[PDB]
RNA sequence: UAAGAUAUCAGAGGAAAGUCCUCUGAUCAAACAUGCGCUUCCAAUAGUAGAAGGACGUUAAGCAUUUAUCAUUGAACUAGUUCAUUGAAGUCAUUGAUGCAAACUCCUUGGUCACACACGGCGCGGAAGGCGUG
RNA sequence: UUUUGGAAGGUCUUGGUAGGAACGGGUGGAUCUUAUAAUUUUUGAUUUAU
């Protein structure tokens, strides 16, 4: 699935979040796993009633993510190529 | 058995999907997915009026009704017509299927018979 | 490291009394001794009492369902 | 199976760690660095060739533009335009890498310069740069009087080459 | 407005500017680019549109004008759990004939790369 | 386990298990009461059911009540044939 | 030292109460049998949120705890 | 950006410029603490079971489950399958056609070509000792050769050596088919 | 499927938000594939820093269906 | 993460029950062609226009509203109010935020096609569907 | 004399014009069924409700 494979393409670039509690985190994304859970580094965190703070390191259960906003130059990374021609694999 | 495999045979029928919100969706049905992702065509999605001397209706669903971009400005009552609405399965509470069709032809699952006929 | 299923087990054998905060909707905290558990983190509580959030009735032997477990605390 | 489509190659021995040895491998990094450098310029270099919609001109405007004289156009040669596009492309590369940092040069001997401009050792960024000397301990005991044959004059203001001959020819006072 | 193909699933309508609804009553309107088994989707230049609490009395049953407060967020990856339904808004910038043309030239160009890579790997 | 093994298991849990209340209600033509997590109850006869507890019903009579500042009304909505998603239900009783 | 799955097997055809999470509603009757997912079946039940009921089935999600 | 903790060099890292921070918008849905499905679910009341009788008198006879009769057609047909098998199992010490000398002398031969004859059967099986009898079995309902025969040897050791040889040897080719051998079984 | 990699976090003081409103700070010992987590010397944070704050227990284990975020307030 | 599978149905045939395989029907689907007096849409030049969509643009500090911490101790005070001190947290904003409306400017889109200035079709396309055969 | 099908010639119209067939693999991707209704998406904690 491409939605998740894209998120790995965005390691070490600034991203946003929006947790289903209604917060908004935006800092550099260090790790991601296959369940769409992320570790952000050097973030700015906006509580649902507007209050903003800064925290150095944060982890979020992937289940609570509502969307992620990624840098706009990955819109043409090669996940999105329709007709791709892979070579013949090496024999195991 | 999967009773979602019953819905797949109910294709090109008039139907009313009725959602968890309270939003009813009267339309022409197309391919239902294995996770019950029903996909309709010539639709008309509305909210009923719970009367009781102006009890406030579903606040979230009224927003989601106008946002669809189907609600016409001079709709006096709360309705919204459009073509093609794809609906994620988990939101279906009920599906009011029509009176004409016979269940007895359709509730006979093929994989149910194909397990007994094979043994 | 100390895994949680490992550490739920160290309330079973030690016989320590625990308090278990539930889902915030319901509005009660349960407490008593955790006898035994399953793979799905649903546990049986021995000599249990239902405190609303110290006048709550005693329950007895209660199997608690693992959807409603928020905290398990000594 | 698994493969990295920047390199276009399949992994020989599939484990998790062989992936991570390929994902932070020197060959693979140079590809993915180079892949996005090509997609960067291609959105700019392939400029939007717009589609024209020609209207049938009026009887009125066709007479008012006929009395107006035809202006001369200038078309360069093929050899000329291949050079002038080599220049103008290399000029826009320069305006990327200007980064006018005179202001760091001005506060060089100030009392908090170690703590704000060195940037390995701020607070905001400082913990992040230590992962990937002029230390924070520096006070205003060392170098008490800046002007003791130490300081360099301020580098003069830059100027455009094209219009380098608009400058007044002589200075007002006699410099050394 | 736009008439979608009467039997067109979510796989077909790539590049169609969609109109996706979440559970909270917020709508993300943008060009679709991928989807998934559990229906999380990647929009390209989406805009979230919300009806504020103050405007919401105006939609209660009696031309209505609604101040929809929207904010740009380019290239999202939504989550499946949250989606409630989808609706189609616009059709793609390129034609139906022209989307076949760009496929066959790219299908030709993709095959040329492998044979030029295989013979550059074979001898050297 | 094998694919044939689960077919035996499914026939057991429908026949000799908690869902035997529904299965014995389908066969014997006995009407049921169902309570959805909607807080409104439907009085119906079952025509099929399934693993997930979803079920096709026939001659459905829904009974939904609403309140707004201690003012009550009891609404009744009749439907010919209905298909009910299975997560919505919490308690199925079988009428005498 | 009793685990949950064998705990239901002990409580077969005894008088139990099962508390749904919603309105502090226990269903008070005699258990019949159990599922893999702790779906329940009752006989001669009584609804305490007052009434005396016939034969009940309870879906798994909705249950809070099970008492004797 | 300044730091760029990424695999890429400083030029490529500055190339992925993010759109500026999201504007804040005051939320419209319910707060995550307050979120809940409808509580106060009034149970299946006695008053509800009192109002069952208005439904019960209206639809006293339920509709017939005719889709169930498609399953009651097949399962009862499988039981009737066993009874026709039960009619056969009561009917081998009788058949007359299997009731010559010792059953330890009898080879079964099977899969024999429809278009064999007893003389070619005799040739092959006489390879493993003197024959006392043959019989190919034919369908008594119309004399299609059934593809099996029973062959009584003068000694059971020659019957078991014929068995050895011409069945576990892939099946003896006779005419154009691969003929299992067994002992009598029956 | 995969275990969440909080290997760098363990033995540091960690604030985390339980469901909506409750915040619980403690020293993180162990974790599992569901993100149910266990920590030593817990303390429930509130609006008034010394007043409404009270300690929970010596060892407490949290279910991973109520973690939202988990910030590491140390190095 | 794994295993399995590559339309369904019915009939005849080959190795009493079922499986495996093959040609004959029905239904289902995809791709490709190809039709329908099929449906909808495709912008002034005989003029300085206009349609759809925007503006995260201006007028504009518009106009009309409502908002700017809590606890502890003393003085005065009516029978709540102000002043000073001690502690707790504290998105920024008040030229704001919320509601109402207009004007102007500017951006992206297209057949700015051919014939005709003529008292409820059957010009040549392109775009979007519906329906039908092969 | 007509309708239905097949063969050829003529005329109008429309599409294609460099790849296609068979066969083969411890080949790629899609879909489908089951493990899978047990906390990370789809078998319900967002109609704010007593």
């Amino acid at each position: 699935g491409i939605p998740v494979k894209l998120l790995n393409e965005a390691q070490g670039h600034i991203v946003s979040l929006e947790l289903t509690t209604g917060a908004t985190y935006r800092g550099k994304l260090v790790e991601s796993e296959d369940s769409m859970n992320v570790q952000l580094r050097d973030v700015i965190a906006t509580e649902p009633q507007g209050a903003v703070t800064h925290m150095d390191q944060i982890f979020v259960r992937g289940s609570q993510i509502k969307f992620i906003v990624v840098p706009d130059l990955l819109k043409n990374a090669p996940l999105f190529k329709k007709n791709s021609s892979r070579p013949m694999p090496p024999i195991r | 058995m999967k009773l979602v495999n019953f819905l797949k045979k109910l294709r090109n029928e008039q139907v009313t999907i009725e959602l968890k919100n309270g939003t009813t969706v009267w339309g022409t049905l197309q391919s239902v997915s294995p996770q019950m992702n029903a996909i309709l065509t010539d639709v008309k999605l509305t909210l009923p009026q719970p009367r009781l001397n102006k009890l406030n209706s579903n606040g979230i669903a009224m927003a989601s009704l106008y946002l669809t971009g189907g609600q016409q400005p001079t709709a006096s009552d709360n309705i919204a017509s459009l073509q093609y609405i794809n609906i994620r399965g988990n939101t279906i509470r009920q599906i009011i299927l029509p009176d004409s069709l016979n269940l007895d032809s359709l509730l006979v699952d093929q994989k149910q018979l194909n397990s007994l006929r094979r043994s | 490291m100390v895994p949680p299923i490992n550490c739920i087990f160290n309330f079973l054998q030690q016989q320590t009394p625990v308090t278990i905060w539930l889902f915030e909707q319901i509005g009660i905290r349960i407490k008593g001794k955790i006898v035994g558990f399953d793979e799905f983190m649903n546990v049986v509580i021995d000599e249990a009492v239902e405190i609303p959030v110290e006048k709550g009735t005693p329950l007895g032997k209660i199997l608690l369902k693992g959807d409603n477990i928020t905290l398990i605390t000594s | 199976r698994y493969y990295c489509e920047y390199c276009h190659s399949y992994l020989t021995h599939d484990t998790l760690s062989v992936r991570k040895s390929h994902l932070v491998g020197k060959n693979h990094l140079r590809i993915t660095a180079d892949y996005y450098r090509n997609k960067a310029r291609d959105i700019i270099n392939k400029h939007n060739h717009k589609r024209r919609h020609i209207g049938k001109r009026g009887r009125k405007e066709r007479e008012n533009s006929s009395q107006n004289e035809t202006l001369k156009v200038t078309c360069l040669s093929n050899k000329e335009k291949r050079h002038i596009m080599h220049v103008k492309k290399m000029n826009q590369k320069e305006l990327a890498q200007t980064s006018i940092d005179t202001l760091k040069l001005l506060y060089d001997g100030s009392p908090g310069y170690s703590k704000v401009f060195v940037d390995a050792n701020r607070f905001d960024i400082g913990d992040l740069v230590k992962a990937s000397s002029r230390s924070r301990d520096e006070t205003c005991e060392s170098n008490p009087f800046p002007r003791l044959n130490n300081p360099k004059k301020l580098e003069p203001p830059k100027i455009l080459s094209q219009w380098s001959n608009t400058i007044p020819k002589t200075s007002i006072f006699y410099s050394v | 407005k736009i008439q979608v193909a009467h039997s067109s699933r979510l796989a077909n309508l790539i590049d169609y500017k969609l109109r996706v609804l979440t559970q909270d009553g917020r709508v993300y309107i943008g060009q679709l680019m991928a989807f998934d088994k559990h229906m999380n989707l990647v929009l390209n230049e989406c805009i979230e549109e919300r009806v504020p609490k103050t405007q919401l009395d105006k939609l209660r049953p009696r031309t209505l004008n609604i101040k929809v407060e929207k904010r740009v967020l380019g290239l999202t990856i939504l989550r499946g759990e949250q989606i409630l339904s989808t609706v189609v808004e616009d059709k793609p910038l390129l034609s139906k004939k022209e989307r076949l043309v760009r496929d066959k030239k790219e299908k030709k160009q993709a095959q040329k790369q492998t044979k030029l890579r295989k013979e550059k790997e074979k001898k050297p | 386990l094998s694919r044939a093994e689960l077919e035996e298991l499914e026939e057991f849990e429908f026949k000799h298990g908690p869902m035997s209340l529904i299965n014995d209600a389908m066969v014997t033509r006995t009407p049921v009461i169902i309570s959805l997590r909607n807080n409104h109850k439907i009085i119906a006869r079952v025509k099929a059911f399934d693993r997930h507890c979803n079920m096709v019903l026939e001659n459905v009579k829904e009974l939904w009540t609403e309140k707004k500042g201690k003012n009550v009304i009891n609404r009744e909505r009749f439907i010919s044939k209905l298909f009910l998603r299975g997560d919505s239900v919490i308690v199925v009783l079988k009428t005498p | 030292p009793v685990n949950p799955k064998p705990f239901l097997k002990g409580l077969v055809n005894h008088r139990v109460g099962v508390k749904l999470k919603f309105n502090s509603t226990e269903y008070r009757g005699t258990l019949v049998s159990t599922d893999n997912y702790f779906n329940l079946q009752l006989n001669e039940a009584e609804e305490f949120v007052h009434g005396t009921l016939g034969e009940i089935f309870i879906r798994c999600n909705n249950v809070l705890y099970i008492r004797e | 950006m300044n730091y760029n903790l990424s695999k890429y060099p400083d030029d490529v890292s500055r190339l992925f410029k993010p759109r500026p921070p999201l504007s804040y918008k005051r939320p419209t849905d319910y707060p995550y603490a307050k979120r809940q499905t409808n509580p106060n679910i009034t149970g299946v009341a006695n008053l509800l079971s009192t109002s069952l009788k208005h439904y019960m008198e209206e639809f006293p006879e339920g509709s017939p489950n005719n889709h169930l009769q498609r399953y009651e057609d097949i399962k009862l047909s499988k039981i009737k399958n066993a009874q026709l098998l039960d009619r056969r199992l009561q009917n081998p010490n009788v058949d007359p056609h299997i009731k010559d000398t010792d059953p330890y002398r009898t080879i079964f031969i099977g899969r024999l070509p429809y278009d064999l004859d007893e003389i070619e059967l005799q040739k092959y099986f006489v390879k493993f000792g003197e024959i006392e009898k043959i019989r190919i079995v034919k369908d008594k309902i119309t004399q299609k050769s059934k593809g099996y025969a029973f062959i009584v040897f003068k000694d059971p050791i020659s019957s078991k050596m014929a068995f050895k040889e011409i069945g576990v040897h892939r099946g003896i080719q006779i005419k154009d088919r691969i003929c299992i051998v067994d002992i009598e079984r029956g | 499927v995969s275990t969440p990699e909080l290997k760098k976090y363990m033995d540091k003081k960690i604030l985390l938000n339980i469901n909506g409103s409750r915040k619980v700070a403690g020293i993180l010992r162990g974790y599992d594939i569901f993100l149910n987590v266990v920590l030593d010397d817990a303390m429930e944070i509130n609006g008034e820093d010394p007043a409404n704050n009270h300690q929970l227990g010596l060892q407490t284990v949290i279910r991973g269906n109520s973690i939202i975020s988990l910030e590491a307030l140390d190095a």
